[PDB]
């Protein structure tokens, strides 16, 4: 497997990268009776989904990793098949309501509602347990529900607390409703710092031999990481491989296309001001969005990119962060998103020249 | 069983001398009535005027005893699709009336959540079928009629109810419920009405609630106040003055006390603060222009929720500099 | 580990329709079965909690806690010899329900066509292979169904679960063979001619009653039994579902002395037996599926 | 046995706090029979939802209950077929027969409730199917109506129904609801600790008492028998700690616009939430006396923008720089 | 145009009797005409099925009462609406048939 998965911790004792965090998962974890909804948010990468999986292992044992696939079936108001993989496990469940799209809802109402009416009786155990009674449903990215799911949820998590209990990774909460996140104890899982990351990697490349020229190569693998542990664990394998396992001083770090693809954007941007580079420019985004890239990240990443060019003045800058959020703020509230990636550009060279 | 009824329907007109406000419109349907020539009406105006209660009230009248099989009466409750439209109303308009009360009544209460294919096919069914039936059409927003279902109504509009009306019916209900109410207690009730009788009697039933002892005590100002969780008319000018003429801090920790002493939200203060400055002599003409700009802008964000104290600290920067063009 | 048995049908046609019973009602509970072949009863143990390879999402995504506990005693093959190293010999195993259940109908047929051959049963060397062969009357037929070899820490996790007496009502089902055995196998049967309906209200009430109550319609449904009912040994309810009930049903049919142990809202008992002459008894054990 | 947030759930109308306007008025119902029309709206976890259920306990009994409420929640369908099908037939139901218990130990009220919670997701046309319904068997059938934003329902349907505003849960009217909780959990805190849990729970007694529960089950797993501070509660609460606050403010001072961005991107990374940030930004600038009325006034409106842009759903990384950025020219 | 005329012998028409409009003047030599949608005519044809008399009954005001009486048995009373008839030639087009 790729050694993001392979060197996972799969226990709340092979955390290594929060020990704040960790004490907080034991603490919540001593007595799991009492457990309430959790909602942990963080950076991308960080280790929340392992954290959770790690505190449903303290929980309900070991066992919680054994997962298979229950392909689902589901059904709208105009009849149409609509699909949703299920990873299941004995003691929990791990759905993706967003990859359904805007039919979130009526899964959300029906197979929440299916699992949270179930009182998991199993052998007697009507009393209480500290396992096996109540479930846990893990819902990865929480802020890509359309506002609806998250309405049926409100009272789903609240009525049907004693047979089922709701752990949701998402990131940057803003899309989540106050009622949500009011029903949920918010968990914060800070990013690892450089020396942790560098760490981690020392440790992997330890266990498998890439024979380390000098230890600065892992850092620099950590500081274009911006704190994903998951994507400098992939250059790590990256220039591992492409080095036939051999890391050297010299050694370039290797990026992501898209985001090549955006500096070159950006430089394009900054070098020619004008309507048909703005056409080629709308070309380049097709070609992003054509990848299932979301657009949020497209402006992200073009707007960071477009303030660390050198040749830009404070006023240049202080104006194309404003247009970033005004057409952040658009795309939030829209339906077609190559509408504000053209004006959030055009805009900006209108103000560069 | 009339007793154990909410006031907004034990209280319900049941003859056309009980409803207050429209004159006009009752002085007319009346003499309609008296002539026996009542042609398609239509009704329109906000809620909780008397649009229903006058039209049922004119169908007892008519029709006396026989409501029950001389009208028939379809609401946004029941479907009243293109279907609906061609079997039932047609049949209704077409059968006979039993030589009882000469011409049937079919009410359409309720009428602009009908679609647009119903409101067409009804046209030459109100026009083909008037020499036995007509039609009452009841709406509250007439951008969801069709022009020519427009064209073939009367149109009647049902203002807002004005104060002596309100009078009037307050009066009786506190003649019925034995209370008492004192003018200051009255006039809050009023101003909070905003020409609806529902929210007197849903008020009304509150505060006689509220009283430890719905008898030999009196319904004040400050009983309405604490009922309805409407802030004094003294806070509002105090939050205002302290807002035009304190510091940042002071203005802040007014408005935050007074929210404080009585829970008071947000919204109903920007109201009354807008209220209170509507009447305002100002001089500049661009003061106005940014105070409603942005309360509006604050008003619509509360609609969707934030954090409450920066939407407050947004007020009185908002009110603080739109004031500086003033002077 | 030495596990040979051999069955012939003819002489007895009773024990094979008690294995026969089992054979099919764990087939069509779960998929795969544990046969424990201790020295003297063969336990055929139909379980979420444990199985090895049907304890995938058993009471996970379908509130599947049906447990099926039987016993089948060492009289009713011809041979029993059992050897292990393990406490009274004990031989756990798992394998499949499906190439066993299609072996055995194969047999049946087989039988059905005039034969009188026996079936041989042997185990042929933890995973390995039952050596199922027969013939017919010199065609050779040979199924080397897979099999395991579940060890004797797995196997003591295995218990059967432990039902109080404190409020159980047992009430005693009419023989099928009697005169009320078909009117009340079609009381039992009538809930099923509503396609959509999920959980079913028992009710006991103390000559005891017997009442079906289903409250998943627009209408309130009450299926009653005026009939004569026993109580070997207040109103003790339970909410099942309509599967649970309809193996029960089965049961029913295939057995004599039928017992309704319903526990109030805790659990409902099909205690099914075969009183050959030592007695076959087959338990299923039903959870509560709603409260009360 | 359970969470704390479920296990203190008010189970009848007096163990309902700092909610006297309308529990008082409730009250009064129990013995009339002129229970309204009901619209229950108010911030999230102000106790709207446990006010009803109380009521209807009260009112009923667990055995009366089964048959006199509907309750509709944005966990079921809820449109314009279920609204002119299944509530109509449910309010033109007739009023079951109340048993001699329930006559002799509850008020036993002759007519049914429909509790439709999460109202402000119901489409408009749902709703406008629904004013007739309520005014044809009101004496049969009452309706509550529970939402967080009133304006979401239509006028036609908030006029019928009575206006009931639960406020804000502070420090002021639930302080004593979270000492009886803390009392009867033997949790051991420090004086300004459970007012500093119900500032940061800004209006909410349910997220304080899950902050509460949370600060509990790390202090009975530290073993050291001490009080819990306020630090531990606004770090497990995700308040930026106050150095950092000032490194951000002094950041901002200098106005440089690449410092503040490289800050602002190794801060992104600690987790912090960014309407948590500008919310303690609005404190540390509207209070402060060192800043001018025309400051106040423009970094007002920054921070109601930036908030508005946030409860959007936008990217907390570029609406946070811009608004330092903002500040940083003020 | 289509007609279906019931035989005037007694075993199929045992009884007509048409009056002045008060039940009780029995004139000859005019015709009372009814005008009814088929919709509602069809709802007594699943009573007629089971129907050994079926009694016919009209009044001035336009209520067509069809009495239906089983063999004890079921008895079914179903009144009917007559319609407006606001074009008056089909009326002149009837008594043209008839008299056809
Ligand atoms: N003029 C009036 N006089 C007395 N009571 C009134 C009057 N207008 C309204 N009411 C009261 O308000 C209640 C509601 O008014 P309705 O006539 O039923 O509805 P409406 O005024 O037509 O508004 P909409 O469009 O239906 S929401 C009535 O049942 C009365 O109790
Ligand atoms: N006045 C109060 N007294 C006691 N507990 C309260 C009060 N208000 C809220 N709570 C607690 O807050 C938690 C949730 O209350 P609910 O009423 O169910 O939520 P809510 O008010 O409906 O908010 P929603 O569902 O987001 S609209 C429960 O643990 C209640 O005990
Ligand atoms: N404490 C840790 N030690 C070693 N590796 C870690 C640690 N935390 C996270 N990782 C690595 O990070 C990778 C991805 O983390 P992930 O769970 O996807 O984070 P997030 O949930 O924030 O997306 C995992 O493959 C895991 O190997
Ligand atoms: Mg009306
Ligand atoms: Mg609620």
């Amino acid at each position: 497997s790729l050694w993001v998965d392979k060197y996972r911790p799969k226990s709340l004792n092979a955390l290594s990268h929060n020990e704040e965090l960790t004490n907080f998962l034991k603490s919540l974890s001593d007595q799991p009776r009492d457990l309430p909804h959790l909602l942990l948010y963080g950076p991308n990468g960080t280790g929340k989904k392992t954290r959770c999986m790690a505190l449903l292992e303290s929980i309900f044992g070991p066992g919680v990793y054994r997962l298979k696939i229950d392909v689902r079936q589901f059904v709208t108001a105009s009849n149409r098949k609509l699909e949703l993989n299920v990873v299941s496990s004995p003691y929990h469940l791990e759905i993706t309501p967003s990859d359904m799209g805007n039919n979130d809802r009526i899964v959300i109402q029906e197979l929440l509602k299916e699992v949270a009416q179930m009182e998991q009786v199993d052998f007697q155990d009507s009393k209480d347990g500290l396992a096996h009674r109540y479930k846990c449903v893990i819902i990865n990215e929480a802020n890509s529900l359309t506002k609806d799911a998250q309405a049926a949820l409100r009272r789903t998590m609240e009525k049907y607390s004693k047979n089922i209990r709701l752990i949701m990774v998402c990131d940057s909460m803003s899309p989540i409703i106050a009622p949500i996140k009011s029903r949920c104890l918010l968990i914060r899982c800070p990013a690892p710092s450089d020396s942790e990351i560098s760490t981690i990697l020392s440790d992997v490349v330890t266990n498998e031999r890439i024979q380390l020229e000098t230890k600065d190569i892992l850092k620099r693998i950590a500081q274009a990481s911006n704190g994903n542990l998951r994507v400098s664990l992939l250059m790590l394998e990256s220039m591992a491989l492409n080095n036939e396992l051999a890391l050297k001083s010299s050694s370039p770090i290797i990026k992501p296309d898209w985001i090549i693809v955006i500096h070159k954007l950006t430089r394009k941007i900054v070098k020619e001001r004008s309507v048909n580079s703005l056409i080629e420019c709308r070309a380049v985004l097709y070609d992003l969005l054509a990848h299932c890239i979301p657009a949020n990240i497209i402006l992200k990443e073009l707007t960071f990119s477009l303030l660390d060019v050198e040749t830009l003045n404070t006023t240049n800058k202080s104006s194309i962060i404003e247009y970033s959020s005004v057409f952040d703020e658009r795309l939030s509230l829209g339906n077609k998103a190559i509408f504000h990636l053209e004006g959030f550009i055009a805009k900006v060279m209108c103000c560069l020249d | 069983s009339k007793e154990n009824l909410p006031w907004v329907e034990k209280y319900r007109p049941e003859t056309l001398d009980e409803v207050y406000g429209q004159n006009e419109v009752i002085t007319t349907v009346r003499k309609f009535v008296d002539e026996g020539k009542l042609p398609h009406l239509l009704f329109y105006g906000p809620p909780g005027t008397g649009k229903t209660s006058t039209i049922v009230a004119l169908a007892r009248e008519i029709y006396g005893k026989n409501y029950s099989n001389m009208v028939l009466e379809l609401n946004a409750s029941d479907d009243r699709g293109i279907d609906v439209v061609r079997n039932q109303i047609k049949d209704f308009a077409s059968t006979r009336q039993i030589f009882s009360k000469g011409f049937k009544l079919i009410i359409l209460d309720e009428a602009d959540a009908m679609t647009n294919a119903a409101q067409n096919a009804l046209r030459r069914v109100i026009e083909r079928y008037t020499k036995n039936t007509r039609f009452c059409v009841l709406a509250n927003y007439a951008h969801k009629l069709t022009p020519a279902l427009l064209s073939r109504c009367t149109r009647f509009r049902f203002q807002p109810l004005p104060q002596e009306a309100i009078e009037r019916r307050i009066a009786n209900v506190l003649v019925h419920e034995k209370l008492k109410l004192s003018p200051n207690a009255e006039k809050a009730l009023i101003e909070l009405s905003n020409g609806d009788m529902r929210r007197v009697l849903n008020v009304l039933q509150s505060c006689k609630a509220t009283l430890d002892n719905p008898d030999e005590d009196e319904i004040s100002d400050d009983v309405i106040y604490e009922c309805c969780g409407a802030p004094r008319p003294s806070d509002l000018k105090a939050v205002l003055k302290s807002i035009l003429e304190d510091d940042w801090g002071t203005a802040h920790y007014t408005l935050n006390k007074v929210r404080s002493a009585k829970g008071l939200a947000l919204i109903d203060l920007i109201e009354g603060i807008v209220k209170i400055l509507e009447d305002y002599e100002l001089q500049n003409e661009e003061t106005r222009v940014h105070l409603l700009t942005k309360l509006a802008d604050i008003e619509y964000s509360i609609s969707k929720g934030g954090n409450d104290q920066i939407q407050g600290s947004a007020v009185i920067g908002a009110i603080k500099a739109s004031f500086e063009n003033e002077t | 580990m030495k596990l040979k048995l051999i069955v012939n049908g003819c002489e007895a046609p009773d024990d094979y329709k008690l294995l026969r019973t089992t054979i099919n009602t764990v087939a069509s509970l779960r998929k795969t079965a544990i046969l424990r072949f201790n020295s003297e009863r063969l336990t055929i143990i139909s379980t979420p909690k444990s199985s090895l390879n049907s304890s995938n999402n058993g009471t996970i995504l379908r509130g599947d806690t049906g447990q099926l506990w039987c016993t089948i005693p060492h009289d009713v093959f011809r041979l029993y010899t059992v050897i292990s190293a393990r406490e009274l010999n004990t031989i756990t195993m798992e394998c499949n329900c499906d190439s066993l259940l299609s072996v055995f109908k194969r047999y049946d047929r087989v039988m059905n066509q005039g034969s009188s051959s026996n079936m041989t049963i042997k185990l042929q060397s933890p995973i390995c292979a039952l050596g199922i062969t027969f013939e017919e009357i010199v065609i050779m037929h040979s199924f080397k169904v897979p099999v395991k070899l579940l060890f004797r820490a797995q196997d003591t996790r295995i218990q059967e679960p432990m039902i109080n007496y404190i409020q159980l009502m047992m009430y005693k089902l009419p023989p099928i063979s009697g005169e009320f055995g078909s009117a009340f196998h079609g009381f039992i049967r009538r809930v099923e001619r509503y396609s959509n309906v999920n959980h079913i209200h028992l009710m006991g009430v103390k000559d005891v009653e017997l009442k079906i109550i289903v409250n998943e319609l627009d209408w309130h449904l009450e299926i009653c039994w005026n009939g004569p009912l026993d109580s070997v040994i207040s109103t003790h309810e339970v909410i099942i579902r309509c599967k649970d009930w309809k193996v029960c049903s089965k049961l029913y049919a295939a057995f004599e002395e039928v017992v309704l142990a319903i526990s109030h809202d805790e659990s409902c008992v099909f205690h099914c037996s075969l009183d050959r002459g030592e007695r076959g008894q087959i338990i299923y054990y039903i959870a509560r599926s709603k409260g009360l | 046995q359970q969470p704390w947030v479920e296990k203190y759930r008010p189970k009848n109308l007096d163990e309902v706090t700092a909610q006297d306007h309308a529990v008082t008025v409730l009250k009064k119902t129990l013995k009339s029979a002129n229970l309204p029309h009901m619209l229950f709206y108010g911030p999230p976890g102000t106790g709207k939802t446990s006010t009803i259920l109380a009521l209807t306990k009260e009112l009923y009994g667990p055995d009366l209950m089964k048959s006199r409420i509907l309750e509709l929640n944005a966990s079921d369908e809820r449109g314009i077929s279920i609204v002119r099908e299944k509530v109509k037939n449910f309010a033109r139901l007739t009023v079951s027969k109340p048993s001699k218990h329930d006559l002799e130990n509850y008020p036993c009220p002759p007519y049914k409730i429909i509790i439709l919670d999460e109202a402000d997701s119901m489409t408009a046309d749902a709703q406008s199917a629904l004013r007739r319904t309520m005014e044809t068997y009101s004496g049969v059938t009452r309706f509550c109506l529970i939402c967080n934003y009133v304006t979401r329902i239509i006028d036609p349907l908030a006029s019928r129904c009575s206006k009931f505003r639960f406020k804000a849960l502070d420090a002021s009217n639930a302080i004593d609801r979270l000492r009886f909780i803390s009392e009867q959990e033997n949790v051991k805190c420090d004086d300004g600790v459970l007012e500093r849990i119900l500032d940061i729970s800004a209006g909410d007694l349910r997220r304080g008492i899950t902050l509460l529960q949370s600060a509990s089950k790390g202090a009975q797993y530290l073993g050291d028998g001490k009080n819990i501070t306020s630090t531990q509660v606004e770090e497990l609460a995700g308040v930026v700690p106050h150095d950092i606050l000032i490194e951000i403010v002094e950041k901002v001072k200098s106005g440089d616009f690449d410092e503040i961005k490289k800050y602002v991107n190794t801060f992104m990374k600690s987790g912090w939430s960014a309407a948590s940030v500008v919310n303690q930004l609005h404190e540390y600038y509207i209070t402060n006396d060192n800043f001018d009325t025309n400051f106040k006034n423009q970094i007002s409106w920054l921070l109601f923008t930036t908030d508005s842009r946030l409860n959007n759903g936008t990217n907390e990384h570029i609406q946070l720089l811009n608004l330092l950025v903002k500040i940083s020219q003020l | 145009f289509s007609k279906i005329k019931l035989p005037s012998n007694r075993s199929i028409l045992e009884k007509l009797q048409v009056f002045d409009g008060d039940s009780t003047t029995v004139i000859d030599g005019f015709a009372v005409i009814g005008f009814f949608d088929f919709t509602s005519f069809d709802k007594i044809r699943k009573s007629t099925k089971i129907a050994s008399k079926v009694l016919f009954r009209m009044d001035v005001h336009g209520v067509l009462s069809v009495n239906i009486l089983s063999q004890p048995g079921i008895v079914i009373e179903v009144c009917m609406l007559e319609k407006e008839s606001i074009d008056e030639a089909a009326q002149t087009e009837i008594e043209l048939l008839m008299e056809t």
